[PDB]
DNA sequence: CTCCGACCGTGTTCCCTTTGAGGGCGATTAG
DNA sequence: CTAATCGCCCTCAGTCTAAGAAAGTGGAACACGGTCGGAG
RNA sequence: GUUCCACUUUCUUAGACUGAGUUUUAGAGCUAGAAAUAGCAAGUUAAAAUAAGGCUAGUCCGUUAUCAACUUGAAAAAGUG
């Protein structure tokens, strides 16, 4: 309850929706303070905007219900290795901590690939959680795949 | 590879070596000797320790009192010698007696009463005259045929002691009335003014005149009981006159020229000659008389007589003091006898209670005396006139006493030439030899002719005109006293550093003023309507403007700029001057006052008569003895007139410039045939400056020049205290053996930081407070009277300062209530890190300054101007407060310099391809201010108490945030490397900014700023967080500078490292053979004879000497009555007196000091602090030859130290509260840390300091003081660490227990221990088995 | 017209639109054969929307005038330097080039701070295009941030 | 159209900011 | 007849002359490679 | 940082001086009591020394600075891990 694997089980639950939906199965969920502010599912064709990923549509309505462009003590859960887009976002966001699961050594920018967050040329650090419920995405995205 | 880091101190110079990776290595060096070790693995880091360096002014002083000594004992020698003739006929061995008065009865050759050889004569002698002022004042005014030893002994005495120097001249003592001089001077005043005549008006004029004030306010008392009379008119100035003050005389007589008269200077005839020259004679006899009443009130505090009655003032006062002090001390004795004849023993017998036998037989003074007295007076009954005189401090006076140096030599010279008047008529050789008499007691060697040396004396410089012996009656004929006076200037006067050879020209030299002015005009521009740009002056421009306007006006102002050239030439209604405020900076003012005196202006303008003129000004600046100046003047007298000399005489000048002749204009280019004056006079399209001429590469000066431009003299010639100049010195070796250490190869970094040198007065406050007090006229200190030691009390001192008065109120404060009160900083300390009594000011409450964040509000200033101006003419606020408060109205370091360029001069010694300096190690300098901000940041906490450690901590930090900082910003080089700099930033002041209001705030935020890089998040005053990565790097080339995650750890690794080599500095003790006491006879063998025949068991002498050095001797000595052979290891202390005659000859030394079979090759030099182990790591330094200090080091992990840093400082730490509640949890959490130190400090002392007693005492005073609050142990439990401490043994108080140092009174442990010989680093040993 | 000049001349316009809004001035144009496909500016401060950039708001117009999120063979025109983010996304767009003009060389996503479009993991090659303007872009940002001597700086 | 000639600014961090002591010595203690 | 302890102790005050450096206030430097304006 | 000019405050260096302080000696102590023991009377001054001393023999110098250990080296200086 409350723990890393609750929200990576509903973000989950969101991507099996998003699936449903015929879209790519990625989710994220943005909760401060134990408090769930935004949630997003990646329906970039269904809207045909490059830019409609999970993670933006999540710091999107955060900021909306904040009504703020700053997320100072954010926690993002996401079942996916946020991308450069994703970390340039998050880090833009002034979000506390990420918490993805299965690694992307193509795609993911948070270690895999890449370091974006804890980069010597940025203005700020951003905290990073892996390895939480890895196996169930990649078995996921297989079976959509 | 590594870079070294230096602390450099006046007590310790702390080093460090760090690699690329901020550590420190390890390295394994070989230990040479007869040990068991082989080698040693040492840390790179340490820090050496050294005595203070004193100055040379104690041995100044003793040089000095010296040479007095020995030229009074010539003067006594010339009297005997004078006397010696006529003396054998009266008196066969009258002089021998005198000169062994000193020896005992038995060692005696004649007979022990010196003047006449009986006792009938002697007694008879001490009847008729108590004193020698009787004999002086009979021999003065009788007439009757005196015997000659008398007169001798009176001649004698009034020789030996001659007075002071102090008053030039001669004195008329005759007119002793104070009441008739002034109504004279009244009366003649009134006469010679019909118009407005001065009343007398009871004006007790002695009263107010003599009283103990200061002369301006005895001025003003004075004229304020005169209506209508100002202290600037005439008899107000005549008042200054007789006061001792110099007033100025040209405003009443309407001169143009400075008339100042003071009558000590021995130009006051001249003055007033010329004086009277200008105004007339007729009012000769006016300032006669004003000289005639100083005369006769000159010595009114001392003589207290009138001198009608005697010709002898002096000795009749002391008779008088004499006859006083009997019948007073008759009157005390029966009035004792009558109301107290109990304390009679103890007032009269006891010579260590401060009675009258304490008086006159002990060691007890007036003051204490009468402090002794007071008490037993006024519990008494017919005393009424003894406390009279005891606050008049005239009760029972002796007659050679502490302020007898007020009497002048005038008075002793005329009380001899009465004496020699009254018995010449007897003895012919008193009248043939009258004048050599007077002549040895009036001369005085000049101070400019300095000591009377031969060639054998490193500080004389005097020259002989001849070859005689000096005497001072030949003085004058024998010693060439214009080449001394100019020896003695020139051997001081700085020399042109461009021309190292050529002395520097006068300041006032027509030359040099003709070169400023050249110098200022050369850079004026001008432009007009045609000419398309600002165009500078050509030559002839200059030349016409010098001829029609500096030779014209003295002074040349920026309207008469405008106006008669600008205006009259150019038609310029107006124009803007840059360099220069409402006046031209130069002048040339020796042009016009020659021009005045010798009224030839073609005199003056030939060019051939330039370099005598400069030579006159070199003699003007070059003398100040107008008999000098005069002489050396006399050549020209015939050029013009004896008056234009006259004048000449009295025009003197002061100061040298900065420049040579050879400079300005010696020098000529090759090419041009010109000097640097002709390019200056002329240039044609360019007007080059100085400084361009100076580094013109097209023209050949500079290299002309570049021609002519040892360590330790290099470092002697400094400027600074010694003992920073030892400082350099040994961290220069230091560097040097860290250089060889390292195979040779140079740093690439040098990181040096000085600690601050400012830091390193009761008498000067007292002082201050006396001055000021007296001049303001305030009676407190009447009321409550102070001590130098009551001053030392910050609020007390500042209290005294403002007369007991608020600063910003205009109220009174109360020495009662001073807890009540603020003391506030005048600029605020975040501002300026200023402490002192300069920037802090004492009020009832700070709200009455003003504003907080700034100096006290103009309502303030307006209000307290006036008393502060007060406090100004009172000396009790000094010149830089005052003008800081006006302009608030109307809105590293040299030395590091220094070190730094010899630093770079000894490790680049290479030049590239185009002669340039190759920089291959870069010298960089940081305050003390990086590092101290790092540790607070960081908590790097420091305890100097704990051990000496810190001192190497400090280098090793430096050096890591100076080489982080360069790493990180290598553009900021220019400010922290030194030698490339960059000529800008001059131009970016000119642009208006945020907040630029004052440069301390630009540097506060500057380096508040630049520092960021080392933390991970910053908190903004806002509320607001700021992250920062965890891998700092340089953006242009990506190498990494920082790594908060390793960095960190290798920091407190180094830090905690527990082996340091601290060395301290074995040194020879010198100076003064022992204490200066000189003890009673007594039967000790420690009393060492004063002289060569003065056996100190019958005469005394001197005690406790001082031992240079130890030296270990191994011989035989007898032993029982059949003087068996022993053989003995022992250490003898070589004494310092003893020092020169051991190393002529040890062998001889010791064996007259009772050693047989000496074994000369194990003699062992021992210097002070050498150092011996002993087993289980037990050290000890040799302190002296019989005593010992600590030689350990108590090595406390870091985590106590922290914690008790923490603990001991509570009420400090500002900001969030919430870091320092944390911080006291972590104390409640972890107050065992307080057991665990005592219990380290416990085993420590157990197994190295071995005092059982001091540490049962030290456990039992902390068993009864746990149940106290944490911060005061923890404080206490700081004070604890004396114990522990390296060095001499010392007392220290834990809990208000008082523990006495136990020192270690023997050095047998020592003599089976093992030497260590220690490098200056202490990396390299040599050990020593003193097994033999 | 139509060339790049006209196009970054534009993209500046939009800028200086920016900059009435009283937001950082920077704009951007997305063109597919001569042809006007999508303009942006900056508006996240008065749309409370860190992502709202110009880059940003051209894809999104041009993804939607063309009924696609592929961008192939487009040119998008930026006066500034684009960052990671707008990096990123102009690669998840598969447009053909983005110019830019002046550099920055302090945040700069294409070479400076580091190398995102030609990164070798890509799947897609961006060709890049700099220095169009550089001398009014670098003009226009210092009379906006009001300090000196970084643009000349940045060009030197 | 190359040749002659007077002229001028850009350089520190900064690309939405943080504001008195310590060794000597006599008298006492201790085996 | 040896050594180890405990207290007590320790030269000081002032005047004048000269030169220099070293802090705080103020006024001014320590340059050149193109580069745009005219010419016969 | 270097450098040209003006104002102030501090420090350093060298010179000429003064007044004290300390130590021995001369200031015929008296009256009972052999002695311990006690009473009474004076008490202010003066001479010499003021680092022991040295040769260069001056009306000069003598308390500043410098100095781990060994080796090669009159001094200086260089080498040794
Ligand atoms: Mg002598
Ligand atoms: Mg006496
Ligand atoms: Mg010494
Ligand atoms: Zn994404
Ligand atoms: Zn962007």
């Amino acid at each position: 309850e409350f723990s890393h694997e609750y929200w990576m089980r509903h973000a989950l639950t969101l991507a099996k929706r998003a699936r449903d939906e015929r879209e790519v199965p990625v989710g994220a969920v943005l909760v401060l303070n134990n408090r769930v502010i935004g949630e997003g599912w990646n329906r970039a064709i269904g809207l045909h905007d490059p830019t409609a990923h999970a993670e933006i549509m999540a710091l999107r309505q955060g900021g909306l219900v904040m009504q703020n462009y700053r997320l100072i003590d954010a926690t993002l859960y996401v079942t996916f290795e946020p991308c450069v887009m994703c970390a340039g976002a998050m880090i833009h966001s002034r979000i506390g901590r990420v918490v993805f699961g299965v690694r992307n050594s193509k795609r993911g920018a948070a270690g895999s690939l890449m370091n974006v967050l804890n980069y010597p040329g940025m203005n700020h650090r951003v905290e990073i959680t892996e390895g939480i419920l890895a196996d169930e995405c990649a078995a996921l995205l297989c079976d959509f795949y | 590879k590594y870079s070294i880091g230096l602390a450099i101190g006046t007590n310790s110079v702390g080093w460090a070596v760090i690699t690329d990776e901020y550590k420190v290595p390890s390295k394994k060096f070989k230990v040479l000797g007869n040990t068991d070790r082989h080698s040693i693995k040492k840390n790179l880091i340490g820090a050496l320790l050294f005595d203070s360096g004193e100055t040379a002014e104690a041995t100044r002083l003793k040089r000095t009192a010296r040479r007095r000594y020995t030229r009074r004992k010539n003067r006594i020698c010339y009297l005997q010698e004078i006397f010696s003739n006529e003396m054998a006929k009266v008196d066969d061995s009258f002089f021998h007696r005198l000169e062994e008065s000193f020896l005992v009865e038995e060692d005696k050759k004649h007979e022990r009463h010196p003047i006449f050889g009986n006792i009938v004569d002697e007694v008879a002698y001490h009847e008729k005259y108590p004193t020698i002022y009787h004999l002086r004042k009979k021999l003065v005014d009788s007439t009757d045929k005196a015997d000659l030893r008398l007169i001798y002994l009176a001649l004698a005495h009034m020789i030996k002691f001659r007075g002071h120097f102090l008053i030039e001249g001669d004195l008329n003592p005759d007119n002793s009335d104070v009441d008739k001089l002034f109504i004279q001077l009244v009366q003649t005043y009134n006469q010679l003014f019909e118009e407005n005549p001065i009343n007398a008006s009871g004006v007790d004029a002695k009263a107010i005149l003599s009283a103990r004030l200061s002369k301006s306010r005895r001025l003003e008392n004075l004229i304020a009981q005169l209506p209508g009379e100002k202290k600037n008119g005439l008899f107000g100035n005549l008042i200054a006159l007789s006061l001792g003050l110099t007033p100025n005389f040209k405003s009443n007589f309407d001169l143009a020229e400075d008339a100042k008269l003071q009558l000590s200077k021995d130009t006051y005839d001249d003055d007033l000659d010329n004086l009277l020259a200008q105004i007339g004679d007729q009012y000769a006899d006016l300032f006669l008389a004003a000289k005639n009443l100083s005369d006769a009130i000159l010595l009114s505090d001392i003589l207290r007589v009138n001198t009608e009655i005697t010709k002898a003032p002096l000795s009749a006062s002391m008779i008088k003091r004499y006859d006083e002090h009997h019948q007073d001390l008759t009157l005390l004795k029966a009035l004792v006898r009558q109301q107290l004849p109990e304390k009679y023993k103890e007032i009269f017998f006891d010579q260590s209670k401060n009675g009258y036998a304490g008086y006159i037989d002990g060691g007890a003074s007036q003051e204490e005396f009468y402090k002794f007295i007071k008490p037993i007076l006024e519990k008494m009954d017919g005393t009424e006139e003894l406390l009279v005189k005891l606050n008049r401090e005239d009760l029972l006076r002796k007659q050679r006493t502490f302020d007898n140096g007020s009497i002048p030599h005038q008075i002793h010279l005329g009380e001899l030439h009465a004496i020699l008047r009254r018995q010449e008529d007897f003895y012919p050789f008193l009248k043939d030899n009258r004048e050599k008499i007077e002549k040895i007691l009036t001369f005085r060697i000049p101070y400019y002719v300095g000591p009377l040396a031969r060639g054998n004396s490193r500080f004389a410089w005097m020259t002989r005109k001849s070859e005689e012996t000096i005497t001072p009656w030949n003085f004058e004929e024998v010693v060439d006293k214009g080449a001394s006076a100019q020896s003695f200037i020139e051997r001081m006067t700085n020399f042109d550093k461009n021309l190292p050879n050529e002395k520097v020209l006068p300041k006032h030299s027509l030359l040099y003023e003709y070169f400023t002015v050249y110098n200022e005009l050369t850079k004026v521009k001008y432009v007009t309507e045609g000419m398309r740009k600002p165009a500078f002056l050509s030559g002839e421009q200059k030349k016409a403007i010098v001829d029609l306007l500096f030779k014209t006006n003295r002074k040349v102002t920026v309207k008469q700029l405008k106006e008669d050239y600008f205006k009259k030439i150019e038609c310029f209604d107006s124009v803007e001057i840059s360099g220069v405020e409402d006046r031209f900076n130069a002048s040339l003012g020796t042009y016009h006052d020659l021009l005045k005196i010798i009224k030839d202006k073609d005199f003056l303008d030939n060019e051939e008569n330039e370099d005598i003129l400069e030579d006159i000004v070199l003699t003007l600046t070059l003398f100040e003895d107008r008999e000098m100046i005069e002489e050396r003047l006399k050549t020209y007298a015939h050029l013009f007139d004896d008056k234009v000399m006259k004048q000449l005489k009295r025009r003197r000048y002061t100061g040298w410039g900065r420049l040579s002749r050879k400079l300005i204009n010696g020098i000529r280019d090759k090419q041009s045939g010109k000097t640097i004056l002709d390019f200056l006079k002329s240039d044609g399209f360019a007007n080059r400056n100085f400084m361009q001429l100076i580094h013109d590469d097209s023209l050949t000066f500079k290299e002309d020049i570049q021609k002519a431009q040892s360590l330790h003299e290099h470092i002697a010639n400094l400027a600074g205290s010694p003992a920073i100049k030892k400082g350099i010195l040994q961290t220069v070796k230091v560097v040097d053996e860290l250089v060889k250490v390292m195979g040779r190869h140079k740093p690439e970094n040098i990181v040096i930081e000085m600690a601050r040198e400012n830091q390193t007065n009761s008498r000067e406050r007292m002082k201050r407070i006396e001055e000021g007090i007296k001049e303001l006229g305030s009676q407190i200190l009447k009321e409550h009277p102070v001590e130098n030691t009551q001053l030392q009390n910050e609020k007390l001192y500042l209290y005294y300062l403002q007369n007991g008065r608020d600063m910003y109120v205009d109220q009174e404060l109360d020495i009662n209530r001073l807890s009540d009160y603020d003391v506030d900083a005048i600029v605020p300390q975040s501002f300026l890190k200023d402490d002192s009594i300069d920037n802090k000011v004492l009020t009832r409450s700070d709200k009455n300054r003003g504003k907080s964040d700034n100096v006290p509000s103009e309502e303030v200033v307006k209000k307290m101007k006036n008393y502060w101006r007060q406090l100004l003419n009172a000396k009790l606020i000094t010149q830089r407060k005052f003008d800081n408060l006006t302009k608030a109205e109307r809105g590293t370091r040299q030395i590091t310099k220094h070190v730094a360029q010899i630093l770079d001069s000894r490790m680049n010694t290479k030049y590239d391809e185009n002669d340039k300096l190759i920089r291959e190690v870069k010298v960089i300098t940081l305050k003390s201010k990086l590092v101290s901000d790092f540790r607070k940041d960081f908590q790097f906490y420091k305890v100097r108490e704990i051990n000496n450690y810190h001192h190497a901590h400090d280098a090793y930090l430096n050096a890591v945030v100076g080489t982080a900082l360069i790493k990180k910003y290598p553009k900021l080089e220019s400010e922290f490397v030194y030698g490339d700099y960059k000529v800008y930033d001059v131009r970016k002041m000119i642009a208006k900014s945020e907040q630029e209001i004052g440069k301390a705030t630009a540097k506060y935020f500057f380096y508040s700023n630049i520092m960021n890089f080392f933390k991970t998040e910053i908190t903004l005053a806002n509320g607001e967080i700021r992250k920062r990565p965890l891998i700092e790097t340089n953006g242009e080339t990506g190498e990494i500078v920082w790594d908060k995650g390793r960095d960190f750890a290798t920091v407190r690794k180094v830090l905690s490292m527990p082996q340091v080599n601290i060395v301290k500095k074995t040194e020879v003790q010198t100076g003064g053979f022992s204490k200066e006491s000189i003890l009673p006879k007594r039967n000790s063998d420690k009393l060492i004879a004063r002289k060569k025949d003065w056996d100190p068991k019958k005469y005394g002498g001197f005690d406790s000497p001082t031992v240079a050095y130890s030296v270990l001797v191994v011989a035989k000595v007898e032993k029982g009555k059949s003087k068996k052979l022993k053989s003995v290891k022992e250490l003898l202390g070589i004494t310092i007196m003893e020092r020169s005659s051991f190393e002529k000859n040890p062998i001889d030394f010791l064996e007259a000091k009772g050693y047989k079979e000496v074994k000369k090759d194990l003699i062992i030099k021992l210097p002070k602090y050498s150092l011996f182990e002993l087993e289980n790591g037990r050290k000890r330094m040799l302190a002296s030859a019989g005593e010992l200090q600590k030689g350990n080091e108590l090595a406390l992990p870091s985590k106590y130290v922290n914690f008790l840093y923490l603990a001991s400082h509570y009420e400090k730490l500002k900001g969030s509260p919430e870091d320092n509640e944390q911080k006291q949890l972590f104390v409640e959490q972890h107050k065992h840390y307080l057991d665990e130190i005592i219990e380290q400090i416990s085993e420590f002392s157990k197994r190295v300091i071995l005092a059982d007693a001091n540490l049962d005492k030290v456990l039992s005073a902390y068993n009864k003081h746990r149940d106290k609050p944490i911060r005061e142990q923890a404080e206490n439990i700081i004070h604890l660490f004396t114990l522990t401490n390296l060095g001499a043994p010392a007392a220290f108080k834990y809990f208000d227990t008082t523990i006495d140092r136990k020192r270690y009174t023997s050095t047998k442990e020592v003599l089976d221990a093992t030497l260590i010989h220690q490098s200056i680093t202490g990396l390299y040993e040599t050990r020593i088995d003193l097994s033999q």
